[PDB]
């Protein structure tokens, strides 16, 4: 059960970069608008 | 109060009771996000009116 | 269609909520009414029925046959 | 414990998924800080650097150029983009005034095909030798040194053989098929005479494979007495415009006029004279001989009986087209629905002659 | 015999959209649009067609035992 979670880790903070990416477009996108 | 002349320009409210319309024929506004009625006062009073077109939830008053 | 009110430059679309929709236009689902009410227009009555009703029934039947059904 | 291994491959799935969808969220947002501008017309050219324009958003401006303006695609009348900054030419517009895809029929190409034609071809490839050949190699006619027609008048029976010919043309030859009634020029309003025709001869002159197509030209037309005006305004103004586009500097050599109505007497003469209207074919009317080969295009493309028979109905058709024969066809298969039959019974088709002559003659 | 279309684009747009809109569905019978006036002093060839308004029908004044039953 070791195997999966070495990727799974990269997968997980892939996602908060792209979480983090969008909530300042979020904001943005709600102000230019 | 009698009203015969109203306009607003620019102004950033809130769906509920937000007017920003303006009654000249130049750079007409409209007012989305459901329906109120508010016969009374809708936001401000004042510069808030209809004059000729009608739009949307403005017809109370 | 939202735009600027200085620079007028389209943002985003808005809902339909005054279409100027032309109002005081009947809107009525499936009234009351029958043919026997008003007579002796049978005449025209039957080029209602012939041009109207009936192709309005199936369309299926004249469509096996090429042809096309009139709308009005 | 291998199991797992899917929601492994299915997170990975929205990953790639998502980040599609926030790099063009972002390409949106960049979007918004672009800086649009207005839109004018060209009046007058002052100078290579310097045009004279109308604004849409105000009274006439002089404006300069900004970047990529080319000089031979750029003249007076060329709409433009007007710089509300430094008033300057930001970009190149082809000229539209009123709507030229509203007002005025545009379509690619033609659309009927020679099949509803057949009959005229001894006037077909006149017409094509005029038409067709003078618009792909002018070479025709520069060794036998006579000059190509501009005008052919198309006219006959109201609604027979003016639809049919008209988008022919257009599709043998491959040019777009331009409609401009003569109903939408003359009128009792104030105006509407030159802007029509001179935008008209605008989008003939932008693209080059285009035919211009009109109709109801009696409406518009007559002589008066003296060639003056009484309460002819809106008339008199259009007959004369119409002569001085073909004989005038700039004529339509990739696009041909052409005129539809009932007869030639009611044009104007001076568009009879040479240099305007140099071609005039007369549209007859089909007889029970003639109009059996209309009965197999729009009757004999439906579902028929073999034994259907073209002789019964013809006898009763009077002065019925491709176009008219569109109810009789209706009308015969409305009898044959209450005998439950997928093809068109002959003898429905003579009883839907009695329909179709309550409204046509 | 006036091109007063162009004058007022609100009878003109009315026109041309309606050209649009009746042949959306050629091959169904649930788009169905009929028109009722006093007469008819103007005739459209394109209006005139297997699909639209053709067939004309004339509405005189009721017969005798016609308004017996309106006045019933």
């Amino acid at each position: 059960i070791r195997i999966f979670r070495s990727e799974l880790q990269r997968l997980s903070h892939e996602n908060n970069v792209m979480l983090e990416k969008i909530k300042d477009n979020k904001e943005k996108i709600k102000n230019n608008r | 109060h009698p009203l015969q002349v109203a306009r607003c320009t620019k102004i950033i409210k809130g769906e509920d009771a937000k007017y920003v319309i303006n009654l000249k024929q130049i750079a007409k506004f409209v007012v989305g996000l459901g329906e109120r009625v508010s016969p009374t006062d809708i936001e401000e009073g004042m510069r808030v009116g209809v004059d000729r077109s009608k739009y949307n939830i403005e017809l109370p008053l | 269609v939202g735009v600027n009110k200085d620079s007028y430059l389209i943002l985003d679309t808005l809902p339909s909520e005054f279409d100027s929709r032309v109002k005081a236009m009947e809107v009525d689902e499936k009234p009351t009414e029958t043919y026997s009410d008003v007579g002796g227009l049978d005449k025209q009555i039957e080029e209602l029925v012939e041009a109207i009703v009936l192709p309005m029934k199936r369309a299926d039947k004249f469509k096996d046959m090429g042809i096309r059904a009139p709308k009005g | 414990h291998r199991r797992y291994d899917d929601q492994l491959k299915q997170r990975r799935q929205n990953i790639r998924d998502l980040e599609k969808l926030y790099d063009k969220t972002e390409n949106d947002i960049k979007a918004l800080q672009s800086i649009g501008q207005l839109i004018g017309e060209v009046m007058k050219e002052l100078s290579e650097e310097k045009y004279i324009v109308k604004a849409s958003s105000g009274p006439r401006y002089i404006v300069g150029v900004r970047n990529s303006v080319d000089r031979s695609k750029l003249k007076k009348g060329v709409r433009v983009t007007l710089d509300i900054t430094t008033l300057t030419i930001m970009r190149i517009l082809p000229r539209e005034t009123d709507p030229l895809v509203y007002n005025m029929t545009s379509f690619e190409q033609g659309e009927i095909t020679f099949d509803g034609i057949g009959g005229l071809t001894e006037q077909i490839r006149e017409l094509r030798e005029v038409i067709e050949l003078p618009l792909k190699n002018p070479e025709i006619f520069q060794r036998v040194g006579i000059k190509p027609p501009k005008g052919v008048l198309l006219y006959g029976p109201p609604g027979t053989g003016k639809t049919l010919l008209a988008k022919a043309v257009a599709a043998t030859i491959g040019a777009n098929f331009i409609f401009s009634p003569a109903s939408g020029i003359v009128d009792k309003y104030i105006g509407e005479s030159a802007r029509i025709i001179r935008e008209m001869f605008a989008y003939a002159k932008e693209h080059e494979p285009c035919i211009i197509f009109m109709d109801e030209v009696d409406a518009i037309g007559g002589r008066r007495f003296s060639e003056g005006t009484s309460a002819d305004r809106e008339i008199q103004r259009t007959l004369m415009e119409l002569l001085t586009q073909m004989d005038g500097f700039d004529n339509l050599g990739q696009t041909k006029i052409i005129m539809a109505t009932n007869r030639p007497d009611t044009l104007d003469p001076a568009l009879l004279r040479p240099g305007r209207l140099d071609r005039k074919v007369e549209i007859p009317l089909p007889n029970e001989a003639g109009r059996l080969e209309i009965f197999k295009i729009h009757t004999a493309k439906v579902k028929k009986t073999g034994e259907f028979d073209f002789e019964a109905a013809v006898k009763m058709s009077d002065g019925f087209n491709g176009a008219d024969i569109r109810n009789c066809a209706t009308e015969a298969g409305f009898f044959a629905i209450r005998d439950d039959r997928d093809h068109i019974n002959p003898d429905d088709l003579m009883k839907a002659v009695r329909k179709v002559a309550e409204v046509k003659k | 015999f006036d091109s007063e279309k162009s004058g007022d684009r609100e009878v003109q747009r009315t026109m041309l959209e309606l050209l649009n809109q009746l042949d959306g569905f050629s091959s169904d019978d649930r788009v169905k649009v009929l028109a009722a006036t006093n007469r008819v002093d103007v005739l459209d060839p394109a209006l005139l067609r297997s699909g639209r308004l053709d067939r004309k029908i004339e509405f005189p004044l009721p017969s005798e035992d016609s308004r017996a039953q309106i006045l019933q």
